[PDB]
Parts: structure tokens; C-alpha cells; sequence
């Protein structure tokens, strides 16, 4: 539909800056999900990461400089650039500026998805975002990042 | 730059690794995936280490030595309470799933896996779980194939693809499953693969060879040697026991042949320990064969000799330096004759002209990988003598190379490097009738006739230089291809021109050597080499003598009555049945030879002469160096009714016999007191290794460990009184273990690497002043040539096109690697790898035979009609049949010569 | 005897257009073979390996590293069933238990009429609606042990 739109293609929007779009769906490896071996799974190899620092930023996929990026990243870059920095700076008074997709898995009430600003402690996420847990459970342990 | 180790100041280099600056200081850190030639990789974390950044510091960081670079104002500590423990722990990981098989494995006291599990000092095994197990591979009758040993170091994998070049060994497997091999079961077809015996430091890719009639690296007795089986010379470590050759090693030299050898060299041993040898002294006399000792067969022999009018010298570029002066000092310096052909010995001598008088550079096994462009002429450098095709390869891995240094990495980082590389080659031209093994790294691959291939060269050394001779007839896509060559070379800071007298023809040489003129003359750093047959042949040249077809028709004509051959076949050099006519009319044939050759028969008496493994001697390489070999055991020692005495000291006692009537057993430096003073040209060849009166501190040199075993008890099967030790007059070694081989020893041929704690093929670092550069106290072998001032002319003759034609087919070499060599071909071992004799046809010439593939034709030369199976190549042009030269009755002096009535058997 | 159909070689160069180096597409294509064949035969590494020009050795390691490229023959329909630890709090022994009491074989093996074959997963990225499965790219979550046979009457 964005080629269709005269995006994501040849002049776009009437730039000069050309740029193309893939879609690579890679077979599974857990090991795949780090930069370096998703570059190297990327080129047709076994997904074993590479030492630093020889950077993939200076050299990455076929010895050309890359960057990659996470979705959530590049899902708040353009509501950056769409409305302002100083409002990005304003949401949420933390030494880690933006919002961030949290939310509390495993025998939960309401286990989902929410976007909360930063310096939201999980207490409140737990007991109100999730709804608290079912019945006859204790809460005796939780881990902040999956696995 | 500065460095401080364990609280001491130590001075090494600024660009390369830490892990190879520690080692080259003496010190022991364990590694098991860092290889000095291999660069370096994090397949282990075994070499780490406690790094401090300040002069004083109390926590530190666990880094690897092979991932630090060796950087001022580092502060490593290495025998700390962490780091030593957290590299027991890796080795305990390693000991984690290891089979309880080491008294049945081939490694053994040669496991590099032992020397580091005892280094860092674990003993005590706190693994009760089960182990790892694999199934087994068959790869081929070279490399035995186990993988429960392995330990996912990633070394095979590494040289296999990135140095090696072969295509077939690769990582297959998962997590913990992780396999290291073929995806099916074959032989590896990569000629460099007998060098994972020693690349892996595991018991995963053994010697099969070695395998049968196996024994441990302490029982072997080891010699430094030189490979017989090419020009290339790689120095090698043969070692015997119970008084057969049962293994050869690579030994280190940093000029030539660092750390790996090729197929045909490692696994080409099979012909000194064949039972058809001759032992004896075997003279025929009416019609039956007696056995006599060496006296009263020189004796006779000079009798013979003194009662006869002429004797002819027939040399063979197998044998010595020693053993050929020997001869032609035995017969008459005015009768000595090359035993080549005209054709072989012209191309001989034409190369030695450009070596020795073109003013161009010839740069060593080392120093070809360190060059910008490679052009190969008429030469299949991969089948010849592969070694230099493998620094070839690393020549043209020097492009990414350069390129990962201009962006500011480190060059001990393999794998930086070849990720900023991405198929980026230095521009490597290849010549051939066929396709050959380097096609798949070079930027082209020209298939044409030997014609074509020298007047492509002349077409490139006249679009370098207009002096040169023009060639015409050049169609504009040749001539686009000469432009791209041509400005490849151009742009090269040292090209490299590659040829040799295995081309068959006179022009390929001739337009080798217009091109490193006219690159020369521009002022290139251009270097050439020239890729010799047999392993002595350039000494054979530089001494020089008449072509095997003088002394034929001197023997044909009746002028000389008394024929002396010195280990040569004579029918590889020259057609069968005018060789058997020629020896069948001398009254007098003396065979001096270690190999029960063709000629044995009808000859009137045979000289067990000794081979490389019981002889001393010295071979000239193709470079030009002259390297000496020296004698792995004494045949007498077992079954002491054999002799086996050296060609050379046969030969002269045979001229002492001869002049004053008395048997004399001289010394090798003797006879090279007269190479140096009878010949100005091999004045050099004392200066490889020293005199026999050569003791560092007052004590030989040791062939065998300072653990040799079974010392009353190996000869007790027939006499429990043991006899004294071989005494050695001819070289600066004792055959048993009284002698001295420290890594701190002041000389430069070494037999053996161990060191204590290092029992692996990789203890050859501590015998060199910087691991993985060259040998310590310099190198084995000296030059024996310089660079002259003044160069050569341009060569005017140009060949015309190669036209074929209906009645003539043109014979085409292809010099297959385990069938070119008759030493290679008679070992027992390669007749399961070689293969079967064939022939090649074009598609159209064998559509207008009307055969197929797998039809047997026959054809006629020499007047015997013989017939052999088809293959339909299509690098082959037309008009020509392709022949594998060195085959069994197929002579590689047929490459070049015309066939004729090429019909369907 | 290995070959590859022509709709094979179309996917496969219209993968390798997509990137600068052919060795990159080497994946896509031994998932092209799978989605066509249902898995890998021994051929197939050495028929990639001739299209692409990356030696087999490379395509066999590719193959035999990644999870979801199989080179065992599977049956009709692959079940795929998550092994993981959220699934794990939220119950997936009840669902493999089902599973084994249905098609009576163990986890990484097929049934005898090549009707399914069960595998664990890593992870299925749907671990907020509880425990899930993919049976022939198909997704279920919020499974419970009675729902088994249900679910596994659908499949041909
Ligand atoms: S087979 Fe040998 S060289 Fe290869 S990874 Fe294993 S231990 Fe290392
Ligand atoms: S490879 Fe080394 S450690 Fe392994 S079984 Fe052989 S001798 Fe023992
Ligand atoms: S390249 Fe030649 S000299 Fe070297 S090991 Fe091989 S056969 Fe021997
Ligand atoms: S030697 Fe293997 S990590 Fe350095
Ligand atoms: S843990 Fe099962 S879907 Fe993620
Ligand atoms: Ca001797």
C-alpha cells in the first residue's frame, strides 16, 4: 500500500532518497534475536554473533555499515518526529524519556498489554492494569523482563 | 609496545594479539581455537586472562588473549586465582562429554587437548551425568574420522574454508549437537586436508595412514627431511619405528612451508616400506640372480667397469645433489647425461635462465602471500605442487586483508576481516587446457591449448610494454580481457608471474618471463616462479649434463659398453621399447636405486641404493634454495643382512675402486668439499646445515624424545644382546635420544617440536623468536641465488595459433595430484585415491568419433595400440586429447607430443 | 534423485533479486522446499548449493541449524506445541499429557499413519492468552486439555 502510495520507493513524496523495503521471515533460532547474529542470519549463515568492537554500525551486513533497531523503537520515532521533542521530554518526569509497552503475564486476572510512561512502579500496574490475580494465589515471586 | 605480565614489564609488538605476544615471550597461556596461521576466534574462551587498565588496580576484567590487542599500558595477569580457575573450569566443560578413550586413540602424546587439561591443573571430575556421543563419518583413506573427541573449537572448520579453500568440510549441527564434517560420506577432494591431522587438537581428524601400523609420537625416531615428491621442498619430519617409516609431520620453517602441508607430501610415504625394494646387492649372473655384500660387489662391479672402453653416467632429477656429483665423477665429466628429455631438459634450463639471469625477484613459499596480483601460465599450480596454490589463496585473501587494515581493525580478527572483505579478490588470472582447482577464487580462468596460453602472455607483456614482440590474430574479447588483465597488473604494487616446465612447451616460460620483464620495466615490484617436476630437478639443471636422448643413441650406436642409471625409471623420460632396446644392447647395465623399477630386469647388476628416509643428501628447490635431508634410520639396525647404503657413497667407492683398487666409505661433507670446490655454481650448498662436527655445548642432536621406549627389548625377538647404536659420521645427529632438541638451542634445523607441557604439533611455537613467524636462529636452506643487474632480452619468437587437424590429435597434460610422481604412485595408499586411468575428448571430436563416456577408444603411440575410457570435458578444445601425465606407461614427456588413429577399441 | 519444479527456481531467483549477496536467500529457498515438499530431503542442500553457488556445506549447516527447517520426514501436519515458561505457569503438561494420550507417540515424533508430528517450540509470542500451539501455521491459544480432541478433528 506505501508503494502504491508513492512511498517507500523511488523519490519520495519528490526527495531523491531512495529506499526499499524487505520482509525476511527467519526459520527460529533465539539466538537470531541478538544484532550481530541477526546480521549474520541475515546473510544466508549459521546465526552466531561476532566479536566487538567492530561494530555493526561501522561494519555489519556484507561489510556495509547497518543499524538495527527494535519495533517499539521505531514505533516512537515517528511520534517523535510528528509531535516535537520538548513534548517527548514532557510525558513523564524519569531519567528514561517515552512511554514503554509493560504488562504482567502467568496466571494474571487480566494478563495483556498496556503503554505506560516510565517510573510507573509494577504495584500499581499489578494490582489495577492487571486487575490483581485469581483466586487462591499469593504472588510469591515476579521477574521484570520475559525469561 | 609495553606491556606488564603478572607484575613484570615485558617489550612486544603494538599491532598483533596478546595471546600470540605472550606465547612468543616463553609464557604458557592454554588456547584450543587460536592458530597462529587461522587468525583468531572466540570458539574457546581458554586463553583468558585478568586485565587492569591502570598500574594499580584491584578487581580487573576476565578478557581473552586472543581478543586484547597487545596495546601500551595494558596490566594482564595471567596465574591469579580467577582467571586460573575460571580456565579450569572451560577445561572442565570441555571434560564435561569427552569419551574415556585415550589409549585407543591415535592422538595420544600428541593431543594438544592432554597438554592443556594438565596445564591448567584438573584432575579431580565433579561431572556424574551422561556424556555426548556422535556417529562416525568416512572420509576417504587419509583422514579418520571420530567425532565424540571433538570439542566445537572450530579450527577445522576455519582452515578448511577460510585458508584451504575446500568446499566440502563445514559446522553442522545445534547448541550441543554440533557436528563438524561432510553432509555425506566421501573422500575430502581438497588437497590440503592431511593438514587437519595437526589443525585439530583433538583426536577427530587422525592420520588413516598412520593409523594402520600405529605407534605413539615418543616411540617414533624423527629426522628433519625434505619432501621427494615435487619441486616445492616442504620441510618435512619423517619418523620410523621398527625400522619402517610410519609417519611424516610438518616442520616448521618461516620461509617456506610454515604450518601445512599438502596431500600428495603428507601421505606419499607409502613407497620407502613396499617388500619389493631392493635390500641387496643383487648381481645376475647366466641366467640366476646372487646376493653379495657391498665389497665384493664393488669389487666386481669395478672390474667390470675397468675391463669396459665407456661408461655413461644417466642421473635422474630424483636423486641428490651429492649422489649426481657422484656419478658424474664416477663416469667421465665429458659423459654425463640429464636423465630428461631434450624438451624437459630445454625447459629446465630456460627456467633456471629466468631465475638465476632475469633480474626479477623469486619470491619463497612465505612472500608469495604477501603479493597484489597473481598470473598463472600454462601451470595447474593446484595439481603440480599445490603449496604454492594455497599462498596463491592467500594472496588473494590479501585484498580484504588491506581493506579490513584501512578501516582500522586489527588483522589477528579473521573474522572482521572477512566480513568487511565479501568476496573481495585480488585479481587472479589462471591459464590451463582444463579447468583446475583455483577457478572458484580466480577473476578468470583462460581454457585453451599451451600455443594460446603463451601467446596470451605475449599479448599481455605487449600491451605492458610496447618492446615487446606483437602477436596478431587476437579477437576483441581476448583483446577486452588482455585490457583487464593488463590493468589489473598495472595497478598492482607487486604482481606475481607463476609458470613451469610441466606446461610442456618452451613459449609458456618464454612469455612468463616478457611479462616480469615488461613488468619490471615499469617499475613494478614483480616477482616470478617457475613450478619444476621433480624435486631435484634445478639441481640437475644447474649441474647440468647431455639429455637422456644423447646417451640412448650413444648406447644404440655402440660407443660406450657400460651404462650406470641412478634412480631413474628411464621410462618416464623417455618411450619404452627404445629405453628397453638400448639397455638390452649394453653389455653392461648398473642400476643404482631404492625402487624395483622396470629397467631391474636385463640389468646386470642392481645397487640397493638408500632413500630419503636412510639416505643424507641435499635437493634444490624450485625457488632456488638448496635445503639438505638427512637419514630417519639405519636399515641394518633390523635384518642387518641389508645395506642400504647412500647412492652417493655407492657411487664414490665405486671411483675410489675404480682409480686405486680400495674400498673407501667416505663422509658427506667430503663429498660436499667437492660440489663446493668443483663447482662454482653449488659453492652455497654448505651453508643449509652445518658440518658433521657440529655439537651445540659439546652434544649432538637427538632423532628420537628423551621417552624413547622398549630400548632392550625392541631388537630381542632375535638377539637379546642388544647391539650398539648406529654411529653417524655423515650429519650432526645421534640416532638415539643422548642428543639435544631445546627450543633455546642455537641452530636452525630442528627435528621435532615438544616442549615440556607441549607434546602437540602446536609446541613448535616455542621453537621460533615469534610464534607464527619465522623458525628462531634463522631458517633451514640458504638462497644459493641473488638478483642480477641486468636482466634478460624480450623473447621475439612468438608461437603461431594452435590449428587442429583431422589426422594429429595433440596430447594435453592434466598432472592429476596422487598420479603424476612414480614415488607418490607406488605407495599402497593412494591406489584407493587415485583414479583410474582415463582419457578426455571434446564434445565435438567425440561426436565425430561417434563414442561416448565410459567407451574405450585406442590409440597407437610408440607402435602400441592401447585403449583407455572417454570423459567429455568441456574446457577441452578441439583437436586435442587430454592425458593424466606421470600414469602407469602413460610418460609425462608425451604432454606436447602428437597421437595418432584415435579409434574406438 | 533430487529436482527442483520450476515454480521452485522462479521463488528462489526472485529471492536472490532481493539481496546483494545469493548466499542470503539460502534460507528462504530451504523454506520454499519445505513449504512445497513439507521438509528437506538430502538432495535439496545439494540442489540449493547448485542454484545458489554457496558450496553444500553451508547450505547443510543452515538446514541443520535452525529449528523449524526439518530434515527428518514429518507427517501432514505439525504440531507445534510451546514449551516455555509462561506457558509452563499457565499449564502446557495437561495439553502434552492430552496430546500423548491422543496420538499415543512422544514429543519429536510422528504418528505411524503420518497424521501429525509433535513438537515443542521455543516460543510462540502469544503468551499473554495463555498456553498455545501452531498446528500448520495455524495459531491457538487458551488451550485446555478437553479442547484436545476437538481441536484435532479439524485437520485432514
Ligand atoms: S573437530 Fe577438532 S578442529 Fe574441529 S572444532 Fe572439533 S576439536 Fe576443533
Ligand atoms: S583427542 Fe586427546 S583427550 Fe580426546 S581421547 Fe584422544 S588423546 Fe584423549
Ligand atoms: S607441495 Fe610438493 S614438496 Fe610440498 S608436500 Fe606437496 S608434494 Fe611435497
Ligand atoms: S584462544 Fe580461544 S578464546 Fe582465545
Ligand atoms: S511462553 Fe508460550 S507463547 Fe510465549
Ligand atoms: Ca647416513
Amino acid at each position: 500500500e506505501a508503494t502504491e502510495a508513492g512511498l517507500l520507493g523511488k523519490n519520495i513524496m519528490g526527495t531523491g532518497f531512495d529506499f526499499e523495503l524487505f520482509v525476511h521471515t527467519g526459520a527460529g533460532r533465539y539466538i537470531c534475536g541478538e544484532e550481530t547474529a541477526l546480521i549474520n542470519s541475515l546473510e544466508g549463515r549459521r546465526a552466531n554473533p561476532r566479536s566487538k568492537p567492530p561494530f555493526p554500525a561501522t561494519s555489519g551486513a556484507w561489510g556495509k555499515p547497518t543499524c538495527v533497531n527494535n519495533v517499539e523503537t521505531l514505533c516512537n520515532v515517528p511520534a517523535i518526529l510528528a509531535n516535537g521533542v520538548e513534548w517527548y521530554q514532557n510525558i513523564s518526569k524519569s531519567k528514561d524519556a517515552g512511554t514503554k509497552l509493560m504488562g504482567f503475564s502467568g496466571r494474571v486476572k487480566n494478563p495483556g498489554l498496556w503503554e505506560l510512561p516510565f517510573g510507573t512502579t509494577a504495584r500499581e500496574i499489578l494490582e489495577d492494569y492487571a486487575g490483581g490475580m485469581r483466586d487462591g494465589l499469593k504472588f510469591k515471586a515476579w521477574q521484570p523482563g520475559g525469561a | 609496545a609495553t606491556i606488564h605480565v603478572d607484575g613484570k614489564e615485558y617489550e612486544v609488538n603494538g599491532a598483533d594479539n596478546l595471546l600470540e605476544a605472550c606465547l612468543s615471550l616463553g609464557l604458557d597461556i592454554p588456547y584450543f581455537c587460536w592458530h597462529p596461521a587461522l587468525g583468531s576466534v572466540g570458539a574457546c574462551r581458554q586463553c583468558a586472562v585478568k586485565q587492569y587498565q591502570n598500574a594499580e588496580d584491584t578487581r580487573g576484567r576476565l578478557v581473552m588473549s586472543c581478543m586484547t590487542p597487545a596495546s601500551d599500558g595494558t596490566f594482564i595477569s595471567i596465574d591469579d586465582e580467577e582467571a586460573k580457575q575460571f580456565r579450569e573450569s572451560v577445561v572442565e566443560w570441555l571434560m564435561t562429554n569427552h569419551p574415556h578413550d585415550c589409549p585407543v586413540c591415535e592422538e595420544g602424546g600428541n593431543c594438544h587437548l592432554q597438554d592443556m587439561t594438565v596445564m591448567t591443573g584438573h584432575s579431580f571430575r565433579r561431572y556424574r551425568f551422561t556424556k555426548r556421543t556422535h556417529r562416525n563419518q568416512d572420509l576417504g583413506p587419509f583422514i579418520s574420522h571420530e567425532m565424540n573427541r571433538c570439542i566445537a573449537c572450530y579450527r577445522c572448520v576455519r582452515y578448511y574454508k577460510d585458508y584451504a579453500g575446500g568446499t566440502d568440510l563445514g559446522v553442522y549441527g545445534a547448541h550441543d549437537n554440533v557436528y563438524f564434517g561432510r553432509p555425506e560420506d566421501g573422500t575430502l577432494e581438497s588437497e590440503f586436508s592431511g593438514n587437519l591431522v595437526e589443525i585439530c587438537p583433538t583426536g577427530v581428524f587422525t592420520d588413516k595412514t598412520h593409523s594402520e601400523r600405529y605407534n605413539r609420537k615418543w616411540d617414533m625416531q624423527f629426522a628433519p627431511s625434505i619432501c621427494q615428491q615435487c619441486s616445492i621442498g616442504c620441510n618435512i619430519s619423517p619418523g620410523e619405528r621398527y625400522g619402517e617409516l610410519r609417519r611424516i609431520e610438518n616442520r616448521y620453517n618461516g620461509t617456506v612451508n610454515h604450518y601445512f602441508l599438502c596431500d600428495r607430501g603428507r601421505f606419499g610415504y607409502g613407497y620407502v616400506n613396499l617388500k619389493d625394494r631392493p635390500r641387496q646387492p643383487v648381481q645376475r649372473r647366466g641366467d640366476d640372480f646372487i646376493t653379495l655384500n657391498a665389497e665384493q660387489a664393488m669389487q666386481g662391479a669395478a672390474d667390470i667397469l675397468r675391463q669396459s672402453k665407456k661408461v655413461i653416467g644417466i642421473g635422474s632429477p630424483r636423486a641428490s645433489v651429492e649422489s649426481n656429483f657422484a656419478l658424474r665423477e664416477l663416469v667421465g665429466e665429458e659423459n654425463f647425461y640429464t636423465g630428461i628429455a631434450h624438451g624437459e631438459q630445454e625447459r629446465l634450463q630456460l627456467a633456471l635462465k629466468v631465475l638465476r639471469e632475469g633480474g626479477i625477484y623469486t619470491p619463497a613459499l612465505r612472500e608469495i602471500e604477501s603479493y597484489d596480483a597473481v598470473l598463472v601460465l600454462g601451470e595447474d599450480v593446484t595439481q603440480t605442487g599445490a603449496r604454492v596454490a594455497l599462498a596463491v589463496r592467500q594472496a588473494v585473501k590479501g585484498k580484504a586483508r588491506e581493506m579490513a587494515a584501512a578501516q582500522k581493525v586489527a588483522d589477528w580478527q579473521i573474522a572482521a576481516i572477512l566480513n568487511i572483505g565479501q568476496r573481495a579478490k585480488h585479481p587472479l588470472f589462471v591459464t590451463n587446457v582444463d579447468d583446475t582447482r583455483l577457478d572458484d577464487i580466480a577473476a578468470w580462468t583462460y581454457r585453451a591449448p599451451v600455443e594460446d596460453q603463451a601467446r596470451l602472455g605475449f599479448a599481455i607483456a605487449h600491451a605492458l610494454d610496447n618492446s615487446a614482440p606483437a602477436v596478431d590474430g587476437i579477437e576483441p574479447e581476448l583483446q577486452s580481457k588482455i585490457d583487464v588483465i593488463v590493468q589489473a597488473l598495472a595497478g598492482a604494487k607487486k604482481p606475481l608471474i607463476i609458470s613451469g616446465t610441466n606446461a610442456g612447451s618452451l613459449e609458456v616460460i618464454q612469455a612468463a618471463a616478457n611479462v616480469a620483464k615488461a613488468l619490471k620495466g615499469r617499475g613494478a615490484d614483480v616477482g616470478i616462479t617457475m613450478i619444476a617436476r621433480s624435486v631435484n630437478s634445478m639441481g640437475l639443471g644447474i649441474m647440468g649434463g647431455g639429455s637422456l636422448e644423447e646417451a640412448l643413441t650413444e648406447l644404440e650406436t655402440g660407443r660406450a659398453d657400460a651404462v650406470v642409471v641412478l634412480e631413474n625409471d628411464l621410462h618416464r623420460h623417455a618411450s619404452a621399447t627404445r629405453v628397453n632396446a638400448a639397455l638390452a644392447k649394453a653389455p653392461l647395465v648398473m642400476v643404482v636405486d631404492h625402487q624395483r623399477t622396470a629397467i631391474m630386469e636385463n640389468a646386470h647388476l642392481v645397487l640397493s641404493a638408500a632413500s630419503f628416509a636412510e639416505s643424507d643428501g641435499t635437493v634444490i628447490n624450485n625457488e632456488g634454495r638448496a635445503q639438505r635431508f638427512f637419514q630417519v634410520y639405519d636399515p641394518a639396525y633390523y635384518d642387518s643382512k641389508t645395506v642400504m647404503l647412500e647412492s652417493w657413497r655407492w657411487l664414490h667407492s665405486l671411483h675410489s675402486t675404480l682409480l686405486s683398487r680400495e674400498v673407501d666409505w667416505t663422509q658427506l661433507d667430503h663429498v660436499i668439499d667437492a660440489v663446493v670446490a668443483k663447482i662454482p655454481e653449488l659453492a652455497g650448498i654448505k651453508d643449509a646445515a652445518p658440518d658433521a662436527t657440529f655439537r651445540i655445548r659439546g652434544q649432538k642432536l637427538a632423532r628420537e624424545p628423551h621417552r624413547y621406549s622398549g630400548r632392550t627389548a625392541m631388537r630381542a625377538n632375535i638377539s637379546v644382546h642388544e647391539p650398539r647404536q648406529p654411529q653417524d659420521i655423515d650429519t650432526m645427529f645421534t640416532f638415539s635420544m643422548e642428543g639435544n632438541n631445546q627450543p633455546t638451542a642455537h641452530r636452525s634445523q630442528v627435528p621435532f617440536a615438544w616442549a615440556p607441557g607441549w607434546n602437540s604439533p602446536q609446541a613448535w611455537n616455542k621453537f621460533q623468536d615469534e610464534v607464527g613467524g619465522k623458525l628462531r636462529f634463522g631458517d633451514p636452506g640458504v638462497r644459493l641465488f641473488e638478483t642480477s643487474e641486468n636482466g634478460l632480452d624480450y623473447f621475439t619468437s612468438v608461437p603461431a595459433r594452435f590449428q587442429p587437424q583431422d589426422g594429429k590429435w595433440r596430447i594435453a597434460p592434466y598432472y592429476h595430484l596422487f598420479g603424476s610422481d612414480e614415488l607418490s604412485q607406488r605407495a599402497p595408499v593412494f591406489q584407493s585415491r587415485m583414479p583410474q586411468p582415463y582419457i578426455k575428448l571434446n564434445p565435438a571430436d567425440a561426436a565425430k568419433l561417434g563414442v561416448n563416456a565410459g567407451t574405450r577408444v585406442s590409440f597407437s603411440y610408440d607402435g602400441n595400440t592401447v585403449t583407455l575410457p572417454v570423459e567429455i570435458a568441456e574446457g577441452l578444445t578441439a583437436g586435442q586429447v587430454g592425458l593424466p601425465m606421470g600414469m602407469s606407461g602413460i610418460a609425462p614427456v608425451l604432454a606436447g607430443a602428437h597421437l595418432e588413429d584415435l579409434k574406438e577399441a | 534423485a533430487f529436482e527442483l519444479s520450476a515454480a521452485e527456481r522462479e521463488a528462489i531467483e526472485h529471492e536472490m533479486h532481493h539481496y546483494e549477496d545469493p548466499r542470503a536467500a539460502s534460507i528462504e529457498a530451504l523454506k520454499i522446499v519445505q513449504k512445497q515438499r513439507g521438509w528437506v530431503p538430502d538432495g535439496a542442500i545439494h540442489a540449493i548449493a547448485d542454484v545458489l553457488g554457496i558450496p553444500a556445506s553451508d547450505v547443510e549447516g543452515v538446514a541443520t541449524f535452525y529449528s523449524q527447517i526439518f530434515r527428518q520426514p514429518v507427517g501432514r501436519h505439525v504440531i507445534r506445541y510451546c514449551d516455555s515458561v509462561v506457558c509452563h505457569i499457565n499449564g502446557y503438561q495437561g495439553i502434552q499429557a492430552a496430546l500423548e494420550k491422543k496420538l499415543n507417540i512422544k514429543p519429536g515424533q510422528t504418528t505411524f499413519d503420518g497424521r501429525f508430528t509433535l513438537l515443542p517450540t521455543c516460543c510462540l509470542g502469544n503468551c499473554d492468552k495463555g498456553p498455545n500451539m501452531m498446528i500448520d501455521e495455524d495459531t491457538h491459544a487458551h488451550l485446555t486439555p478437553e479442547a484436545i480432541p476437538e481441536l484435532l478433528e479439524r485437520y485432514k
